[PDB]
RNA sequence: UUUUAGUGGGCCAUUUUUGGUAAGCAGAACUGGCGAUGCGGGAUGAACCGAACGUAGAGUUAAGGUGCCGGAAUACACGCU
RNA sequence: AUGCCCUGACGAGUAGGCAGGCGUGGAGGUCAGUGACGAAGCCUAGACCGUAAGGUCGGGUCGAACGGCCUCUAGUGCAGA
């Protein structure tokens, strides 16, 4: 039969009913997607300053 | 020995001193309401004499009354009568003006009718309509001493100290204008004038800004 | 248990407001206004009736 | 009418009282109400809470988790609490002496605890001698260690264990897991 | 607009950096009520000025009464209104005791007459004809003649009760 | 059929800003990017490699990645009825910084200078930003300045 | 008597009576909610019967009062007549439809002896 | 966070629209409705206006009206026909 | 003490979800339950309780069994096919 394609109609009132969110941002965010030159010494550059802190406290 | 009476002979004497505070408070206000109004209107008359034109201060508080139903409303002035607490018909609150709120008042235009509220305007909406949200719950006033449980920290210990932070727009009037529950206002007494409501004021309606009428419509919903 | 209004039932208007005892006493809401003999300018009275 | 901005006779979406008709229970909970109504210590609130909790809300805690607890800092001489039950660990070979108030001990952890002469406590107990949860210790167990939690989330790049029945090959390691066979996940 | 009134608005374009005291222009505005006339003030001086509300300022609205309200005047009203197909220009004479209330019998005249409305009609000017032969209407020209009188035929009196009981009369 | 290619639709909006065709200037080579720099995206459309997707013409977003020529910047894109984070590789000429960001770090440097005299006296300086307030007295004057204008004008057709 | 208590008001007297029990002998008067579509009975359209909401529940004061001020309670023997001894101005005895025209004597020589309230005490008398 | 039902035939109105001479036409966009909804008004009507609903009492209104049906001025006023 | 009480707000609704209840046949317990001085059924513009599902009582007919409550269970509720 024919039939109505497409429509946008009513399409926005169930994109409000739930609350539109924000993605929820979080302090440290993942290294995926970041220069592996850069991750690679961010490890080292975390792994020595843990070094200094917990030699330094004990 | 369970030792009331001294207790009772405290509480009474600290009654005593709460209300002589409030008294004098209130022949401060009433004072200076009246220095105010007698100042502006020597001002004009000192211009004219001096050739001049006074130019009044602009308005900084309106009172806002939704005159339009429930159904059938647009989205953008559904959300700013939910952020002016006007939920339903005949609901009222106070806003202070500025330009964040001038804006406000321009997208509710066709469903509110708003206005300059008088010192007795703002005296019967409070001593009659005026409800106090604390724990939500919706308090009638009605006592002093649950004004200064809630707003005591701001430095307002009576009713007629919650009128003069609205009438005149002090330092606390957001938390002492959202303290007030929106006022639940009747229909008016003698009608609306105004065959048709939903028309603007300047044209012959009821809705917008009727700058000093607010007052003839509000003693009428009250 | 009943909210009873002021405006009506002076008790409670004296029970808000302390103040309201003096201003029914001192009458201060029919208050005179002092007689001064200000006039104005003749250019605001000239620019009134102007064409 | 009311131009509503909330949905009108909503629930908490909060246990207040537990589902069990465990009679022993409710009367753990006759007893917390009343001392989070009248102590005002933050303890008798959240011991309450955590007596309405359902099963898997109230995972199990190890007595090596009980003994990694009394590890800490100036912690070897509270009260651990575990509204719950307390299981034994083999894997841990020395326990210290303590006392540990939960609603049930395991006949292994009742032994492992008063083998080191500890004292294994009822929350009336507790109660009793702690009114205010003074120098308690609140333990919890794992809840997203349960063999339910992995099939939750289950999507593409997920990494989240299919509902199945049958392990090995043949079973869900083709077209949809490897570049090779169609596409990978 | 039970009884018009007339009020001076005054208003200024708001001061600037560059101008200060801005240049205060006058208009004189037949209005119900102080709220129309600071309406219509905006909405002609933006027909004459770069000026509108948003950037303008309302310096004095006063109430102008008439100076000799118990004295009959001949007025001349010139009017420019929109039809239904075209924008006119008209002269109207009304003899009336005060100018608010001939601006009364004009908004009433144009509408029962032209079927033009408030917001078609802006009014140009009202004088008042100081001289008698200066009055150009006919229908105003009745008015003043040496010793006028007339009667009043067929006279209805109004009743308060549903039946009479005589077959009442007209003369008058 | 119907056509959803990637640069459909971008006629006007990849074009090249009339009389500023050509090379592009070398300040666009010289600005950095720091990780957490807020900027705007604008495609050059003489730079076709490392160029935004249509969606992403005047959204602002976070840089989170920097690489040789490129940055990456992180975009909320409303997905239905949520916002996902997209993370783009744009290279650093369809970039600019925005300048909002700008006039904030000054006021955050100007709140911190405001509350140090603050601290030499008279505290709660009130240095929040407040709207429009509505306007004070005047008395305007009428010297030199006397209060005329005349009435509504007639109807002319003025052909 | 019974005890003091506020003026019973019913809110909806009147039996809640299903749509066309009146039209139809199949159709029962005891109450069904019209669940159709089309019905101008679940539509509430004006004219047509009310439905039980609980807006016409009883003020929880005088609910279950019989207008003595008394609730109902059932009584089969001496013996359940006997645990309304301390309660005689709240409860009232309704001897059971089954008790032989005999026990119902003995029931009554006990009220009567207790102070008890019976509601019908007048079944199976020869008179 | 888990789990699950129904739905996946739509239709109308304002505004901006494509096609069509036009359509109670075929197709889009945004919103508000109807479907799923009674109540007061438009005589009558899914969609318009007003307003959304526990059971009652009192007051005041909306939109619409106030010769009579029909509650409410054969009101007041200026004209026009 | 899923009680007693104080306070505030709210109440539209198809498909649909869930909760609290009403009723039926049979089962475990109990009421040392009712019953040939009349069980059950049935009729009753007689009465009472419950918003309701329903429950209760009186009268007439009748003649052998049948209820309340705490639970278990299902071939468990009809206006339509
Ligand atoms: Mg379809
Ligand atoms: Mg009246
Ligand atoms: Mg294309
Ligand atoms: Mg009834
Ligand atoms: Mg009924
Ligand atoms: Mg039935
Ligand atoms: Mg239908
Ligand atoms: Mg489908
Ligand atoms: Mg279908
Ligand atoms: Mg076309
Ligand atoms: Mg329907
Ligand atoms: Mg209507
Ligand atoms: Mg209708
Ligand atoms: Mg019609
Ligand atoms: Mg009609
Ligand atoms: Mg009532
Ligand atoms: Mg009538
Ligand atoms: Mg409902
Ligand atoms: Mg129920
Ligand atoms: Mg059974
Ligand atoms: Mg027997
Ligand atoms: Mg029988
Ligand atoms: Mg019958
Ligand atoms: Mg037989
Ligand atoms: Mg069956
Ligand atoms: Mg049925
Ligand atoms: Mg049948
Ligand atoms: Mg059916």
């Amino acid at each position: 039969a024919k039939s109505k394609n497409h429509t946008a109609h009513n399409q926005t009132r169930k994109a409000h009913r739930n609350g539109i969110k924000k993605p929820k941002t979080y302090k440290y965010p993942s290294l995926k997607g970041v220069d592996p030159k850069f991750r690679r010494n961010h490890k080292h550059a975390l792994h020595g300053t843990a070094k200094a802190l917990a030699a330094a406290k004990k | 020995a369970e030792q009331v009476a001294a207790e009772r002979a405290a509480r009474k004497a600290a009654n005593k001193e709460k209300r002589a505070i409030i008294l004098e408070r209130n022949a401060a206000y009433q004072k200076e309401y009246e220095t105010a109004e007698r100042n502006i209107i020597q001002a004009k008359r000192d211009a004219k004499a001096a050739g001049s034109y006074y130019v009044e201060a602009q308005h900084k508080l309106v009172f806002v009354v939704r005159i339009k139903g429930i159904n059938k409303i647009p989205p953008k002035p559904r959300k700013v009568l939910q952020l002016l607490r006007l939920t339903r018909i005949n609901s009222g609150t106070f806003v202070k003006v500025t330009k964040a709120t001038l804006e406000l008042l321009k997208l509710i235009e066709p469903y509110v009718a708003y206005g300059y509220p008088s010192y007795s305007t703002i005296r019967q909406l409070v001593y009659k309509r005026g409800f106090g949200k604390i724990n939500k719950q919706r308090v009638p006033l009605s006592d002093n001493a649950i004004i200064e449980a809630n707003l005591g920290k701001y430095g307002i210990l009576s009713i007629d100290d919650l009128i003069h932070e609205i009438i005149t727009v002090g330092p606390h009037f957001k938390q002492a204008n959202n303290f007030l529950w929106p006022f639940k206002l009747s229909n008016p007494s003698g009608g609306w004038g105004v065959p048709r409501k939903f028309k603007h004021f300047i044209q012959g309606g009821s809705f917008g800004n009727r700058e000093e009428f607010i007052n003839k419509l509000v003693k009428s919903m009250n | 248990v009943l909210k009873k209004n002021p405006l009506k039932n002076k008790q409670v208007l004296l029970r808000l407001n302390p103040y309201a005892k003096v201003f029914a006493a001192e009458k201060l809401g029919s208050k005179k206004a002092e007689k001064t003999g200000t006039k104005p300018a003749a250019v605001f009275t000239e620019t009134l009736k102007h064409d | 009418g009311i131009d509503h901005t909330s949905k009108q006779h909503k629930r908490s979406g909060h246990r207040t009282a537990p589902k069990s008709d465990n009679v022993y229970l409710k009367l753990l909970v006759k007893l917390y109400t009343f001392l989070a109504r009248r102590t005002d210590a933050p303890f008798n609130k959240v011991v309450l809470k955590a007596l309405f909790l359902s099963k898997i809300n109230r995972p199990p805690v190890s007595v090596s988790r009980i003994a990694r607890a009394l590890k800490q800092e100036g912690a070897a001489n509270k009260t651990v609490v575990v509204v719950g039950t307390v299981t034994d660990d083999a894997r841990i070979f020395e326990f210290p002496k303590t006392t540990v108030a939960a609603l049930r001990f395991t006949a292994g952890a009742r032994a492992k605890i008063v083998k080191a002469g500890g004292e294994c406590i009822t929350l009336d107990q507790l109660a009793v001698r702690a009114p205010k949860g003074q120098n308690t210790l609140i333990l919890r167990g794992p809840r997203n260690s349960r063999e339910a939690v992995r099939h939750f989330g289950m999507g593409p790049h997920k990494g989240k264990a299919p509902r199945i029945l049958s392990t090995g090959r043949k079973f869900e390691r083709a077209r949809g897991r490897r570049r090779s066979k169609g596409f990978k996940v | 607009m039970a009884h018009f009134k007339e009020y001076q608005v005054i208003g200024r374009r708001l001061p600037t950096e560059s101008v200060p005291e801005p240049k205060l222009f006058r208009m004189r505005i037949f209005a119900s009520n102080e709220v129309i006339a600071k309406s219509r003030y905006w909405y002609f001086l933006q027909k004459l000025h770069k000026v509108k509300k948003a950037s303008g300022e309302i310096v004095s609205i006063n109430q102008i009464n008439e100076a000799h309200p118990t004295k009959v005047k001949n007025f001349g009203v010139w009017v420019r209104y929109d039809s239904r197909s075209g924008t006119h220009n008209m002269y109207k004479e009304i003899r009336d005791v005060s100018r608010v209330a001939a601006v009364e019998t004009l908004y009433q005249d144009m509408a029962a007459r032209h079927r033009a409305r408030f917001r078609s009609i802006h009014i140009l000017k009202v004088a008042e004809i100081e001289k008698t032969a200066d009055v150009k209407r006919q229908y105003v020209k009745q008015f003043l003649t040496k010793d006028l009188k007339f009667p009043l035929p067929h006279r209805v009196q109004k009743s308060t009760k549903t039946f009479s009981y005589k077959r009442p009369s007209t003369f008058y | 059929g119907k056509s959803h290619g990637y640069r459909s639709r971008t006629r006007y909006m990849f074009q090249r800003d009339f009389r500023k065709h050509g090379a592009v200037h070398l300040s666009t080579y010289l600005k950095v990017y720091k990780v957490g720099d807020i900027v705007d995206i604008k495609a050059n459309g003489s730079i076709q490699k490392g160029m935004p997707h249509k969606f992403y013409q005047g959204k602002t977003g976070v840089v989170y990645n920097v690489t040789k020529s490129s940055v990456g910047v992180i975009i909320n894109k409303m997905v239905g009825n949520r916002y996902l984070e997209k993370r783009l590789n744009l290279r650093v000429e369809h970039i600019k910084h925005s300048k909002c960001r700008q006039e904030f770090l000054e006021r955050v440097k100007a709140n911190a200078a405001k509350r140090a005299e603050a601290k030499a006296q008279g505290v709660a300086v009130q240095l929040k930003r407040q709207p429009a307030q509505p306007r004070e007295s005047r008395i305007v004057s009428t010297e030199g300045n006397v209060p005329q204008t005349l009435a509504p004008v007639p109807y002319e057709t003025f052909i | 008597a019974s005890l003091p208590h506020p003026k019973i008001v019913k809110k909806h007297t009147k039996k809640f009576k299903r749509h066309h029990s009146d039209r139809y002998h199949r159709v029962a008067e005891n109450w069904r909610k019209q669940k159709g579509i089309d019905s101008v009975v679940r539509r509430r359209f004006r004219g047509n019967i009310s439905q039980p909401k609980i807006g016409y529940g009883s003020n929880k004061k005088t609910k279950f009062l019989s207008p003595s001020g008394h609730k109902t309670f059932l009584v089969a023997n001496v013996k359940d007549l006997e645990t309304l001894t301390m309660h005689t101005k709240t409860y009232a005895a309704e001897i059971a439809h089954n008790i032989s025209a005999k026990n119902r004597v003995v029931i009554l020589a006990r009220a009567k002896a207790l102070g008890i309230k019976v509601t019908n005490p007048k079944g199976r008398l020869a008179l």
